[PDB]
RNA sequence: UUUCAAUGGCCCGUCUUGAAACACGGACCAAGGAGUCUAGCAUCUAUGCGAGUGUUUGGGUGAUGAAAACCCAUCCGCGAAA
RNA sequence: GUAGAGAUUCUGACGUGCAAAUCGAUCUUCAAAUUUGGGUAUAGGGGCGAAAGACUAAUCGAACCAUCUAGUAGCUGGUUCC
RNA sequence: UCUAGUGGGCCAUUUUUGGUAAGCAGAACUGGCGAUGCGGGAUGAACCGAACGUGAGGUUAAGGUGCCGGAAUGUACGCUCA
RNA sequence: UCUGCCCAGUGCUCUGAAUGUCAAAGUGAAGAAAUUCAACCAAGCGCGGGUAAACGGCGGGAGUAACUAUGACUCUCUUAAG
RNA sequence: CGAAACCACAGCCUGGGGAACGGGCCAGGCAAAAUCAGCGGGGAAAGAAGACCCUGUUGAGCUUGACUCUAGUUUGACAUU
RNA sequence: UGACAUUGUCAGGUGGGGAGUUUGGCUGGGGCGGCACAUCUGUUAAAAGAUAACGCAGGUGUCCUAAGGGGGACUCAUCGAGAACAGAAAUCUCGAGUAGAAUAAAAGGGUAAAAGUCCCCUUGAUUUUGAUUUUCAGUGUGAAUACAAACCAUGAAAGUGUGGCCUAUCGAUCCUUUGUUCCCUCGAAAUUUGAGGACAGAGGUGCCAGAAAAGUUACCACAGGGAUAACUGGCUUGUGGCAGCCAAGCGUUCAUAGCGACGUUGCUUUUUGAUUCUUCGAUGUCGGCUCUUCCUAUCAUACCGAAGCAGAAUUCGGUAAGCGU
């Protein structure tokens, strides 16, 4: 038989379209202000993510 | 086709051996409902 | 068949070339040993790759074997082999 | 030699029990086109020598001109015993 | 319904063709899972597949090129003068 | 002594078995064809006669002698009208 | 709008209480040693539980009706469910 | 102006026998130059070493609780320690 | 997180996801069936021997420590007549009794002071060699015959006995395994383990002169085959249809107006079948449409014959296929 397509979705024509996408969606980098106390920030925009 | 995939070919659309199959399968043959603890429809679950 | 466990027969031994009396049993083939050059050629060509190297029988039938009468001189520990046509069932005494 | 008359004459090759076959190949002509050479073996024949036989693995006349001819030692093969 | 994209029927034309798939009429779709240029990725037991074993340069139930290779053939054909 | 081809047969007479039967299948005996031309049976692998170097003459076999066609529209006695 | 019954079979899934079997390795004994003989061990395993919008099943076997077979008739097993 | 397929040799019928449906063989019917346009009876017309079937100790695609293996995977031992 | 894990090596399990391969023969095509694949008896078999079919009727791959070997004694299947008991010819007795019984299993052959039945003793169902017969290549295997060298059994003895009264009942190489010997070898020399040999057997190969082996192709390939099927011609007629002869009869009465059994002689078949002679380097395949021609086994049309008033209706009856259908 030949390669079924469940083993071909390793790359290729199966990876993620990601042109549309702004970033990874993260909680920030754990560092000395999170670890002991707290730090402000302000929300710049709220975005659709493709 | 059986060329194509395990549940391929016949002379009705059938399955021919059962679908759950089991968790060390071979990529392959790794198809349909995998390691499957049970199947059919749930009435009343936890 | 029914064969009597002892039988006086001509004994071949060289310190009695005549008629004595025999304890009969009926002979069993022994247990394979592993040192045998032909055990020892069919394991070394077994190893590695490509698979069973010789014949295997996966069949069998003929259950009657030709019954083979080992015959035991009593006093002088000679023995003699004498084979009869096959049979089913066998017995001693 | 051509032609006529009288009498006879089916299309070759092939496989086949059997081909003129409604079996296959063949439109025509030229040129090309298929049992070879080698390592063995067996019988038969010829030749040399014969209880022996085999100079060419080698070495020499050798340099002139030398892939030839010609010469020469020890082994060895086969044979002389099963 | 037009451009575009298709290809149902005539089982029409053609069928040593205009053409190794075309021509006419008829027909399907025609603002989206739409059509399409260029760039780019996936390569042969591999790819790619809204799945026909389809498609992968007139090649696909495993492309094309060279080599192994003068592959083997208990089979077909041939096999040359009196 | 060495070695080739062969290891699909087939036809007839006579003896047969199977089969409803068969231009059928299978055996027995001999003669044939295959590998056999020639005269005869209009025709025809096997039936009849006869088996073949190139020719002259003679005579035959099987079969013929109204014409085609070489050879008595011969002889004898009957039968027969379709 | 419904999605019935069946977990016996085959799959899948969860058990270690089976140590029940068992490789390699290692451990004990005999032997001069190769080695032999014993126990010991994992998973897999036998069981056991679950599972059908898993594969599937929701009757089967049978001997016998005028060529043979026959499914007429003759009978049961029914079983996981009928 | 100018191809091609195809082509053993060819080309009028009936009957016979015959590889059992002949253009050629045997017996008959017959038979006269050179040609044009059409036609679809025949040439068992052409095409393509039957694609059906069987045989071959010839394949391939596909399947599986066939035979023999194998990536992977799982468990143990040993090493890393 | 943590000396676990990972990684390396080896081991056990799993592994059509993937690879390689195989998946008998005969055969009135192949398949299915069967086994005619190793063998026996009667017949086919044509009075020597040989002789085929998926011809016919039957057997066999066992069974037996006696159902083998020797000796002795006796005679069987049946029939008749008596006695019992009570049908029962169970038993017992006497006559006749050529085997009509038995002899393991098929059939054929053989056998009567036995080869059958009973009894007594036994292991010749043993070791060794060559010769021979059958199948036959005069190879193997199987089976069998006559001897020889031993050792035995039995019998008073002559003798008989090397399995089964005769004709069937079975197995190479390699490997393993067993038996056997004051046996040979392990190649620098020894000893002891282990291994290897020579000789005689057994493991088992029934596809029986002896591979280790599942399917599918309605996607298919190649070499071929008319040695072989469907097709295609041709042949055959078991079926069916039709036509004669026979005349018991139906037909109030007259056996054949018209019907007409049991038999018997023919024709045809467009029926599948049978066979396998042509065609597998290829003869396009049903029906319909169209179109022509031929046959007659005559539906209609022409002319004729017989049964009863006409009228008709039947025998289309007899000629006859011109012309329609
Ligand atoms: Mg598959
Ligand atoms: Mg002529
Ligand atoms: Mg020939
Ligand atoms: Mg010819
Ligand atoms: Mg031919
Ligand atoms: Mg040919
Ligand atoms: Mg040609
Ligand atoms: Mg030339
Ligand atoms: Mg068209
Ligand atoms: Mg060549
Ligand atoms: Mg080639
Ligand atoms: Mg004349
Ligand atoms: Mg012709
Ligand atoms: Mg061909
Ligand atoms: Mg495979
Ligand atoms: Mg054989
Ligand atoms: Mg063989
Ligand atoms: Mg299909
Ligand atoms: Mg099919
Ligand atoms: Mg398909
Ligand atoms: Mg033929
Ligand atoms: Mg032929
Ligand atoms: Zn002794």
């Amino acid at each position: 038989g030949r390669v079924i397509r469940a083993q071909r979705k390793s790359g290729g024509i199966f990876q993620a379209h990601t042109r549309l996408r702004k970033g990874a969606a993260q909680l920030r980098t754990l560092d000395f202000a999170e670890r002991h106390g707290y730090i402000r920030g302000v929300v710049q925009k709220i975005i659709h993510d493709p | 086709n059986p060329v194509d995939h395990p549940h391929g070919g016949g002379n009705h659309q059938h399955v021919g051996h059962s679908t759950t199959v089991p968790r060390q399968s071979a990529p392959g043959q790794k198809v349909g409902l995998i390691a499957a603890r049970r199947t059919g429809l749930l009435r009343g679950a936890a | 068949v029914n064969i009597p466990k002892t039988r006086k027969t001509y004994c071949p031994g060289k310190n009695c070339r005549k008629h004595t009396v025999h304890r009969v049993t009926q002979y069993k083939k022994g247990p394979d040993s592993k040192l045998a050059q032909g055990k020892r050629r069919y394991d070394r060509k077994q190893s590695g790759f490509g698979g069973q190297t010789k014949p295997v029988f996966h069949k069998k039938a003929k259950v009657t074997k030709k019954v083979v009468l080992r015959l035991e001189c009593v006093s002088c520990k000679y023995k003699n082999q004498l084979v009869l046509k096959r049979c089913k069932h066998f017995e001693l005494g």
